[PDB]
């Protein structure tokens, strides 16, 4: 078991419990930074080695403009921190509080939330016996975006040509 | 060859499992054992958790985690 | 359903509660928006991979580049309140009233 | 904005809610709301002031906000059923968050604050685009749900929605936060007749785009944003103001009007499933859109205010761009009432 | 949706093949004279909004106004016409179907019917 | 609202991607095709409201092998019989789950 | 003719980066459609064996199918043998 | 529901073969020529009865044929085959590329001795016929009659009686 | 797990040198050495104050021609199809999107660092 991907799961919770009590942007990306980083773990044990290595690599390069953008647009003197501020602290304790108590409830007994009922026991258990031979399936469906899904890739090439025309024309002022 | 191995393994382990539990829930009130959770009659490829479910933790992390973390 | 599929709910969940309670700066509220993408696509991709959906291993690609696209909205539009205002806050936004 | 990007971004807005429309996958559904989101900002955007970009910002926010709930709706209902094809959807708890999502983009209350801030941002064209094509998506898709969407949800969201309405409306002054409002009760007409017939609800959101289409083209020609600027119209154009008065008594849904359709078609079919409470507190709440109408035909054309001096040059010149399908939508606004059993042509 | 997804629908079909067995309006339907109407009003309207003279001017353009309302009247009125005889047709055999659930009841007269008299007084 | 260019056209758009059980890259099953392949054929036809009444067997399979939430709950509930017996010494596993067995090839 | 001409010289004094590019790209779109081994690529696509070649129950009337791998019925690879 | 149904350990018991992965692939090719029909069979058993308990049975002969050919292989090619597979052994993707010289003298000792011509290539992948007594499953998912379908439409189109009958229109 | 192991380890070594450098040696603070830097003289402003940046649009696109090569990743795997012709053209459709794209922001000025 060794309940790797429970306590990546867990890491995952607090990064995003961290960027949600949005200290400032600087930490505010650091700790998404974390969250992509510890999903990227989580998705690798689960399966899907370039789809976790895509998407770490993607919120990679997003933060790094959102470093930018934060020293230029969304910065102040003293920015804040989680300690430095009685809100910030308050929430970031309030989100580590929940996780807390849901992780102990979840393993002490199997815990039905209000919404979903979640079985506690293996993330090992759940998974399939058989294998594949010879080639990933991840690969080759996410291959399948080119032979399959011709629809897909006009409608997103499509949008994106029209994003960049988008915020040129967003940021003309005038 | 393979499949054949397969084949025999899977259902060996699938016995032994229903031994091991028949021993056990010998007591418990309402329990039939080898009960399937499907309605149809038709084979139905077992999980990772009905087959290294009564195994050490060795044997579960290779099964389970064993080719992910072979590098 | 596992206590992964659990984690990745609240994770989703705590995104969206930091987006819907501002506090200053437009800039956090954007982080708080694409994390809330992220946590879909770690569901989505959780989802299929357990299933071997094969055609849909396509699908969190797709995800992220609408996510994309949105963050560059979301920029540009920063950058333009920015501009007028001086600074990136959510109270220079109150000329339009309800 | 060059001409060629206006056009490109308003194909593009077009394309989006097609996608929407034609989809049979929720991913692509998905798609087509993103699309339509990216192309319409520079649209709200396109006469820059602080004003379109503070509109154009709540619009982005609210409705990526939106997007993201319905993703995860989506997810939640893949997660349960396995299935990516727009049909009833298999577990509850996403197809709240699919209500909640679709009902945040329809404006529904209390959903609605976004409206009339974001259509007193933007010019009237960009509003008259607003309500009328962004409301036509997602009531297809909801259409294309109806038979898993909870009565009680949809219901008290409609109620709500018609009561903000009518009380925002009674207050405001300018007439696009006038429409916005009036577009909200009328979201709520709709989304009340949904869960019995789509059909209805169809009919209702024919009628009402071309009651908008007609009054934003009046205010567009009249050049008139607010109350006072368009008690000026009767002493440049007195024709603009008296088929104004007639599509105000149509939107207030005075017999015999086109506007009398919907409630009536709407009232009747809620009736047949025995609901009456409903109904008969939804038809006497429109008693306030109806007086906020009259509010505003009392300024243009039932009594004539004070004009200025330089009205005499505006005299001396001559209106030159021509509204596009104008005195179609007046006549079609205003007496289609003996054409109603062509619904049945609309099932 | 109640007749969207009947069985062998065509989608995007303004007008099936099996609209053709109806009788076709008449020209002179009152429908479509009141189609032709609203066309003579819209073009009523344009003389008067661009300042032309309301019933002289732009004859040719309340032609094609007359006309096209007529047109589209007539198209409209055909599958108004298809809808309603398909729900007739399937309510019919329904009850046909279902004889169970739509029983013939036995006809009794009012000699035989007992009601309560209330004076009016 | 529901405009089927697709099913008018001929085309086909994302009808592919709807379904597990559909054509896979170098046929590759989905984990639930059998169940979902009999799932699709009982409801083919018949509409969602006799659909969802008459084939929810097939449908109640199909959950399972999705979520396998029956699944876990008996794995579950011999784990705790088994830790119960094993806590007052009334149990004593096997050798062959001990680990000191050799499996098959 | 001569302004074709005329402007090629002056982007090839200008841009020859911008040349080079369009050049490459104009090759790499046109020359697949004229090229005879993009066939022999999808034929070498479609003879990798990724999974099992699952056997066909005999009738008696495949006389088509193979009873044996080495017998002469069947697909044959001698084309990309010797290639 | 019901009971499943697993065969006893005592019928899951048959000898196996013990040789190593670079053994298997040394002898893969000859294998794969010499015992290709009970591979086959137990091949379309298994995809056909979708149960690996409806082909124990199939498995059995498999296992048979591998010993017998391993057998004749030790009886006469003992010596060069182990050097074959000995070179096999050392690369870590065990890769033919480099065992050409082993694998010939192999080759050329099971051509003499025992007559054995190793496939071409494209001929193990090749799709074959395969002849079996047992019958075609009938329904191997198991499957329940299905629903009956809706009644269709029948009949000519004749015009709604009463025209819409909507409130006080005639038509 | 071995690429757990070796990331702990790059981890440790370095916070056992990062250790070492501030533990070792002999420790001299004051308010003078601790100042900010700028060249002998002190901070008129403050280091974290709004700082201008030219190339904001330039960002914004190397987001979105980001994502474009996360699209374009998966190629080598999408070479091994029997749809070939498909392949090839949406391939090429995307990179001609994508050079679309920066001709478009080329004429329009968008490379230009703001003045
Ligand atoms: C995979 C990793 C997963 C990690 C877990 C999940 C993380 C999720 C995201 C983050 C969520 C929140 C994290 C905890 C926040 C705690 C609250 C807080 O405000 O702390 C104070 C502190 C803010 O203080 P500051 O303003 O920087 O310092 C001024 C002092 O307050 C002025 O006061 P002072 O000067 O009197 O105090 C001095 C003292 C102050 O020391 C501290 O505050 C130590 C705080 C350690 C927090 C560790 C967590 O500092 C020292 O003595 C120097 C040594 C200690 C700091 C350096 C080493 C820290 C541990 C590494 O918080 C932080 O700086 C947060 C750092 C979080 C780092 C997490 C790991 C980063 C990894 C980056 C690469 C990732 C790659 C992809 C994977
Ligand atoms: C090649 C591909 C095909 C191209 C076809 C030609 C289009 C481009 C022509 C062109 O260069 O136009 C320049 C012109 C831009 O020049 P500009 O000087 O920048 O614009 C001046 C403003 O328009 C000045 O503002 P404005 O006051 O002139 O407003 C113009 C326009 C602005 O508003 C719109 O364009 C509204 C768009 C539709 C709104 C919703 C309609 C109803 C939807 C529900 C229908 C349910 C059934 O609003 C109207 O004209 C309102 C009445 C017309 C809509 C009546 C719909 C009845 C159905 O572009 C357009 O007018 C865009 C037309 C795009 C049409 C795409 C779909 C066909
Ligand atoms: C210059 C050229 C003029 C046109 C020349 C055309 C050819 C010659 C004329 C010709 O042959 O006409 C035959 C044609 C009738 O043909 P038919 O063969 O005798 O009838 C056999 C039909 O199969 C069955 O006939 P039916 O007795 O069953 O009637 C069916 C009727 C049953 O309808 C009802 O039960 C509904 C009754 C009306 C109430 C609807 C709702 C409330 C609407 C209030 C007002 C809303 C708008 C404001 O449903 C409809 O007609 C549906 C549309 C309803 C309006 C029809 C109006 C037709 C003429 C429109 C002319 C303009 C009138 C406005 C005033 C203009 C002032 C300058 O008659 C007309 O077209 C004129 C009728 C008289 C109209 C007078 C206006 C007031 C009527 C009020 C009571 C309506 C009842
Ligand atoms: C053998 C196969 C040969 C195939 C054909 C030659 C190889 C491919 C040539 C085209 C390559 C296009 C991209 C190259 C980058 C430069 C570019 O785009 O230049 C455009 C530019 C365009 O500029 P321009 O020449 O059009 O400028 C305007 C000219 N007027 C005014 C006259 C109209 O071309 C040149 O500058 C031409 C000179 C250089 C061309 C290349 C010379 C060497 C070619 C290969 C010769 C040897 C082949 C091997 C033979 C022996 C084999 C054993
Ligand atoms: C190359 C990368 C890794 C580098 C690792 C370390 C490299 C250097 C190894 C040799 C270091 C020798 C000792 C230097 C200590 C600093 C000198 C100093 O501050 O002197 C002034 C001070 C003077 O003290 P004082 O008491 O006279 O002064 C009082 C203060 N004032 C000046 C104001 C009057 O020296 C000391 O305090 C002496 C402390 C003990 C010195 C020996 C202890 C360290 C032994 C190191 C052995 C190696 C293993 C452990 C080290 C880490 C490496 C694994
Ligand atoms: C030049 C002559 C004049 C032309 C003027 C043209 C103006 C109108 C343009 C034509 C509009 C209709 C397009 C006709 C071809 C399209 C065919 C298709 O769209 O028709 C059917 C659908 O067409 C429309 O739905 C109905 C057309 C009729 C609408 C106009 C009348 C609305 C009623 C108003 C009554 C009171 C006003 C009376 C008119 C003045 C297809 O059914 P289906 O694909 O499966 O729909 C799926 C979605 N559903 C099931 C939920 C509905
Ligand atoms: C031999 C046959 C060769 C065939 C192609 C011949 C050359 C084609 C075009 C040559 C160059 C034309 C471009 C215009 C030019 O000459 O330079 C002007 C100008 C340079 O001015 P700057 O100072 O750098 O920018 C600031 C301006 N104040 O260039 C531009 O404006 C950019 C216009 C081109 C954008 C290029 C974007 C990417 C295009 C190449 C991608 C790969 C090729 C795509 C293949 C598709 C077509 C097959
Ligand atoms: C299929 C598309 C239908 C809509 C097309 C609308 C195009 C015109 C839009 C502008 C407003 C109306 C025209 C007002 C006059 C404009 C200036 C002028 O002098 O126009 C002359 C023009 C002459 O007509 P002409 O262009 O030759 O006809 C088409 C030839 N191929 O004069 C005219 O064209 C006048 C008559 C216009 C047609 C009547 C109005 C629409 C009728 C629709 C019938 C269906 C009813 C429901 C409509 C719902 C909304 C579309
Ligand atoms: C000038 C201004 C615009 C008005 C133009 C009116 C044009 C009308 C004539 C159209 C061409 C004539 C035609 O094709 O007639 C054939 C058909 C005759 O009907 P049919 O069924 O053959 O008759 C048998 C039973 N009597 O004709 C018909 O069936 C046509 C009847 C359909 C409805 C037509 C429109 C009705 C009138 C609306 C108002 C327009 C007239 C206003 C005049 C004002 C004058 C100041």
């Amino acid at each position: 078991t060794m309940y790797i991907a429970f306590i990546l799961s867990t890491i995952f919770v607090i990064g995003f419990v961290g960027f949600s009590s949005k200290p400032s942007p600087i930490y505010g990306g650091l700790g998404l930074i974390v969250s992509g980083g510890v999903g990227c773990g989580i998705v690798l044990n689960f399966g899907g080695s370039f789809l976790g290595l895509m998407v770490f690599l993607i919120y990679l390069g997003g933060m790094l403009v959102v470093f930018g953008y934060t020293t230029a647009m969304a910065t102040e003197m003293y920015p804040e921190v989680w300690v430095s501020n009685k809100t910030v602290f308050g929430a970031f304790v309030s989100g580590l509080m929940m996780e807390f108590c849901m992780v102990y409830y979840a393993l002490k007994e199997e815990e039905v939330e209000i919404i979903f009922k979640f079985n506690g026991l293996g993330d090992w258990v759940i998974y399939d016996t058989g294998d594949s031979g010879f080639f990933s399936e991840e690969a080759m469906g996410i291959a399948a975006l080119y032979s399959y899904g011709t629809w897909l890739v006009i409608v997103t090439g499509w949008s994106l040509l029209i994003g960049v025309v988008v915020i040129m024309e967003i940021t003309r002022g005038n | 060859l393979f499949q054949a191995e397969k084949d025999r393994r899977v259902l060996q382990m699938l016995r032994e499992n229903l031994e091991e539990e028949a021993i056990i829930m010998k007591d418990v009130p309402d329990w039939k054992v080898g009960e399937s959770v499907f309605h149809t009659t038709r084979w139905v490829t077992p999980m990772m958790g009905e087959l290294y479910g009564l195994r050490t933790n060795e044997e579960i992390l290779s099964a389970t985690y064993g080719f992910i973390w072979y590098t | 359903m596992p206590l992964v599929y659990m984690n990745i709910i609240m994770a989703f969940a705590i995104a969206l509660a930091g987006l819907l309670m501002y506090r200053s700066h437009l800039m956090s509220s954007l982080l708080c928006l694409e994390g809330m993408m992220l946590s879909l696509f770690i569901m989505s991709t959780l989802i299929i991979l357990n299933t071997h959906f094969t055609l849909a291993n396509m699908m969190p690609i797709i995800l992220l580049v609408f996510a994309a696209c949105e963050a560059a909205l979301g920029l540009s539009l920063l950058v333009m309140v920015s501009n007028t205002y001086g600074t990136d806050y959510v109270q220079n936004l109150n000329l339009l009233q309800c | 904005m060059n001409p060629i990007i206006y056009t490109t971004l308003i194909m593009t807005v077009m394309s989006g809610t097609m996608l929407v429309m034609i989809s049979s996958h929720w991913l692509l559904i998905w798609i087509g709301f993103e699309m339509n989101l990216l192309a319409m900002i520079p649209v709200l955007m396109k006469n820059f002031n602080p004003r379109a970009t503070e509109a154009a910002t709540k619009y982005f926010l609210t409705q990526a906000t939106a997007s993201m709930m319905l993703m995860m709706a989506i997810i939640i209902n893949l997660l349960y059923s396995g299935q990516w094809t727009i049909t009833k959807m298999f577990n509850p708890v996403a197809m709240t968050m699919m209500t909640m999502a679709l009902a945040m983009k329809l404006g529904l209350s209390p959903f609605h604050f976004w409206v009339p801030e974001v259509t007193q941002g933007i010019s009237l064209q960009a509003g008259l685009l607003l309500l009328t094509w962004q409301k036509l998506a997602p009531l297809s898709v909801l259409c294309q749900i109806s038979q898993s969407i909870n009565p009680n949800l949809m219901l008290t969201m409609a109620m709500l929605s018609i009561l903000i309405g009518g009380w925002g409306g009674l207050n405001q002054t300018q007439l696009r936060k006038i429409m916005a409002y009036s577009s909200i009760a009328h979201m709520g007409w709709m989304t009340a007749v949904l869960p019995y017939n789509t059909t209805m609800t169809i009919l209702n959101l024919l009628i009402y785009i071309t009651m908008t289409l007609a009054m934003f083209m009046l205010l567009i020609h009249s050049s008139a944003t607010t109350t006072l600027s368009l008690s000026h119209t009767w002493n440049k154009m007195p024709v603009i103001t008296s088929l104004m008065m007639v599509t105000l008594l149509s939107m207030g849904g005075l017999p015999p009007l086109s506007g009398f359709m919907p409630k009536w078609m709407i009232i009747q079919e809620m009736t047949k499933n025995e609901s009456i409470i409903m109904p008969t507190l939804m038809a006497m709440t429109a008693l306030l859109n109806l007086y906020f109408y009259m509010r505003l035909a009392y300024s243009s054309s039932l009594t004539m205010f004070p004009s200025t001096n330089n009205m005499k040059m505006k005299w001396q010149f001559e209106h030159t761009k021509q509204m596009k399908l104008l005195p179609t939508m007046i006549v079609l606004s205003t007496l289609v009432l003996p054409m109603t059993p062509a619904l049945s042509s609309l099932n | 949706t109640m007749m969207s997804g009947r069985p062998g629908r065509v989608p995007l079909q303004f007008l099936p093949n099996e609209a053709r067995s109806l009788p076709p309006p008449k020209l002179t339907d009152p429908r479509l004279v009141y189609m032709g109407f609203l066309g003579y009003c819209s073009g009523l309207i344009d003389n008067a909004i661009r300042r032309r003279p309301v019933v002289s001017a732009g004859l040719h353009r309340q032609l094609l106004y007359v006309t096209s309302f007529v047109f589209f009247g007539y198209y409209l009125l055909k599958r108004q016409d298809y809808m309603y005889a398909l729900r007739d047709h399937d309510m019919f055999a329904y009850v046909k179907s279902h004889p169970e659930d739509f029983p013939e009841k036995d006809k009794k007269t009012y000699g035989e019917i007992l009601e309560e008299f209330h004076p009016v007084r | 609202p529901f405009f089927d260019v697709q099913k008018r056209l001929g085309l086909d758009l994302d009808r592919w991607m709807t379904i597990q059980s559909a054509e896979q890259p170098h046929k590759i099953p989905g984990r639930c095709h059998a169940f979902e392949k009999e799932w699709i054929e009982c409801a083919h036809g018949i509409g969602g409201i006799r659909a969802e009444k008459e084939c929810k067997i097939e449908f109640d399979d199909f959950v399972e092998c999705l979520l396998r939430q029956k699944t876990m709950k008996r794995l579950s509930a011999i784990k705790r019989q088994r830790d119960k017996l094993i806590k007052e010494g009334k149990y004593t596993p096997p050798p062959h789950h001990l680990g000191k067995e050799d499996p098959r090839p | 003719a001569g302004r074709i001409a005329s402007f090629l010289k002056n982007a090839w004094a200008k841009e020859p980066v911008l040349v080079a590019s369009f050049a490459i790209g104009g090759l790499a779109i046109i020359l697949p459609s004229l090229s005879p081994y993009t066939n022999y690529a999808i034929r070498i696509n479609r003879a990798t064996p990724y999974n099992y070649p699952v056997p066909l129950r005999d009738d008696g009337n495949m006389p088509d199918v193979p009873s044996h791998p080495q017998d002469p019925q069947g697909p044959s690879l001698e084309w990309l043998k010797n290639l | 529901p019901g009971i499943v149904e697993l065969p006893t350990l005592e019928d899951l018991k048959v000898q196996e073969v013990k040789v190593s992965s670079s053994v298997l692939k040394a002898a893969a090719h000859h294998y794969g020529a010499q015992c290709d029909k009970p591979n086959k069979e137990f091949m379309l058993c298994r995809w056909e009865e979708k149960d690996p308990r409806r082909c124990l049975e199939e498995g059995k002969l498999v296992n048979q044929c591998a010993l017998d050919f391993f057998r004749q292989i030790k009886r006469h090619c003992a010596e060069p085959f182990t050097e074959y597979w000995t070179c096999i052994d050392y690369s870590g993707l065990q890769l033919f590329r480099h065992c050409r010289k082993q694998q010939a003298k192999f080759d050329e000792c099971v051509l003499d001795k025992l007559g054995w011509v190793r496939p071409d290539l494209g001929e193990l992948s090749k799709v074959t016929k395969v002849k079996t007594d047992r019958p075609l499953p009938e329904n191997p998912y198991h499957s329940r009659a299905r629903p009956e379908p809706n009644p269709e439409a029948e009949g000519d189109l004749k015009p709604a009686k009463h025209g819409s009958r909507l409130f006080f229109w005639t038509m | 797990m071995n690429i757990m192991l070796t990331l702990l380890t790059n981890v440790t070594l370095a916070s056992l040198l990062v250790l070492i450098a501030f533990w070792l040696p002999q420790l001299n603070a004051y308010s003078e050495k601790t100042s900010p830097y700028e060249c002998g003289f002190d901070p008129m402003g403050s280091a974290r104050l709004p700082f201008s940046m030219k190339f904001f649009l330039v960002a914004i696109t190397f987001l979105l021609f980001d994502l474009e090569i996360a699209l374009l990743l998966p190629l080598p795997w999408a070479s091994q199809t029997n749809n070939l012709k498909t392949m090839l053209t949406m391939a090429l459709f995307l990179l001609i999107l994508l050079a679309a794209s920066l001709a478009y922001e080329w004429t329009q000025k968008g490379l230009e660092w703001a003045e």
